[PDB]
């Protein structure tokens, strides 16, 4: 959908990754991308402070900052969605997704026929999967409820 | 044997750690490659901070141990070839979807259990036999090369979620037992040697194809059995003794219309509608029972 939305009207959507991975290019030694480093070396997987920072950089983005940005699945934590408060980093509007696992699981197995579209080695592990869903519903009930 | 002490230091890390990807908690972000092919390294104590990869290479390097990966399962891929291993002996992996360890020192199949790897190379090893094979556990091990390997008994194979299977130029003496292995698809005995089945049949239904290149085979009987296969539809008899009978390619068209290939050479169709007269002069001689 977001990926849609994005196309039909010309309409930004970014996952926190997106940000980083562009701070890579646009400066490798950038203040935000050593910190990055840092931090990966020492195995800190994205500090939030980090994400914050570079999502609202995205927002600098001329497309963006003049006319719409969507973004998917983020916050993941109440703690980011606080910490973006207290930016300030505010949608406008939100939307969620109610889905059976059963449909989940159905799209997944198409996902598999995608596999043999694909080629390469992937992360497919349906019981991750899984597990990262109940946990996307036990954070998204709080962060909706707040 | 000779080489220096190499564990490694964050500015490997900073070179090789790249692809930057959504960790197993779907929530931050990890590097996700690892790529340290010979350094001549040894030791990989600083990997254990960096749990989240999917993909690593470290071939050709003196490292003897990795167990501590043995925490770290997320991983989808390892490439360590040449390495000084001796058995594949880690945890039964719940996500090492492929592996490969060929030329390394390993023996045997000590460990080969892991639900969620598919396929998993290991020529120029020095392994001679089945040490356990479970025909469930690994149960997504479709794809085993094993090339040139030591090998000894290949009964105990027994692994249902195999496709297809590698043991050319294996120092097979003989070969043995394949037939309750229905998934089955292909095997090579390229370069190998032998001269008579070795319990073959039909039953391996989904074998489609085999290469026996310069084996000892010269007796074209031999044709008469695993044509019983519903599938199979290549061959190669290559150099083999068979490769001086008068006709056998040709034999071999008839004995298997379908037998679409031959010794690298797909077969002159329209002499399959030649073999279709061979076919009926073996049923005159063959309807006389």
């Amino acid at each position: 959908v977001a990926k849609k939305l994005a196309s039909d009207y010309g309409l930004r959507c970014l996952s926190v990754g997106d940000a980083l991975r562009g701070m890579l290019n646009n400066h490798p030694d950038s203040e935000l991308s050593l910190m990055l480093n840092w931090h990966l070396h020492k195995g800190k997987t994205v500090p939030d402070e980090l994400a914050i920072q570079a999502l609202d950089i995205s927002l600098m983005e001329s497309v963006c900052n003049t006319i719409g940005v969507v973004i998917d699945g983020y916050p993941v934590t109440p703690h980011q969605m606080d910490l973006l408060e207290a930016r300030s980093i505010i949608p406008m509007v939100i939307f969620e997704l109610h889905v059976p696992s059963k449909e989940i699981f159905k799209r997944l197995l198409l996902e598999k026929k995608t596999e043999q579209s694909m080629s390469y080695p992937l992360h497919n592990s349906s019981q991750i999967i899984a597990y990262k869903n109940a946990k996307y519903h036990k954070n998204i009930n709080e962060i909706r409820q707040f | 044997e000779e080489w220096l002490p190499t564990p490694i230091t964050e500015a490997m890390m900073k070179e090789g750690l790249s692809l930057l990807c959504k960790i197993g908690s779907g929530l931050a972000h990890a590097y996700i490659k690892l790529e340290a092919k010979d350094r001549d390294l040894t030791d990989i104590s600083l990997l254990r901070s960096y749990i989240h990869l999917r993909y690593v290479d470290i071939s050709e390097n003196h490292i003897t141990d990795i167990s501590p990966l043995n925490s770290l399962t997320h991983l989808l891929w390892l490439k360590a070839d040449g390495n000084q291993l001796r058995s594949a002996r880690m945890n039964e992996l719940p996500y090492l979807q492929i592996a490969s360890f060929s030329y390394n020192q390993i023996i045997d199949t000590e460990g080969i259990f892991h639900p969620r790897l598919g396929s998993l190379d290991l020529k120029g090893n020095r392994i001679h036999q089945v040490t356990g094979l479970d025909p469930e556990r690994l149960s997504s091990l479709h794809t085993l090369e094993l090339r040139g390997n030591q090998l000894e008994s290949t009964k105990g194979i027994y692994l249902p979620k195999l496709k297809n299977l590698y043991l050319a130029q294996n120092l097979l003496k003989k070969v043995e037992g394949l037939e309750n292995l229905s998934n089955l698809t292909t095997l090579h005995l390229r370069d190998n040697q032998i001269e008579t089945l070795n319990g073959f049949s039909q039953e391996m239904k989904s074998l489609q194809y085999l290469n026996l290149r310069s084996n000892m085979i010269s007796d074209l009987a031999e044709l008469a059995k695993l044509r019983d296969l519903p599938k199979l539809r290549a061959l190669v008899l290559l150099d083999n003794p068979c490769a001086d009978e008068t006709d056998y390619r040709q034999e071999a068209l008839v004995q298997m219309a379908h037998l679409e290939r031959l010794d690298k050479e797909f077969y002159e169709d329209d002499d399959r509608a030649e073999a279709e007269e061979i076919r009926q002069r073996l049923k005159e001689e063959q309807d006389q029972d």
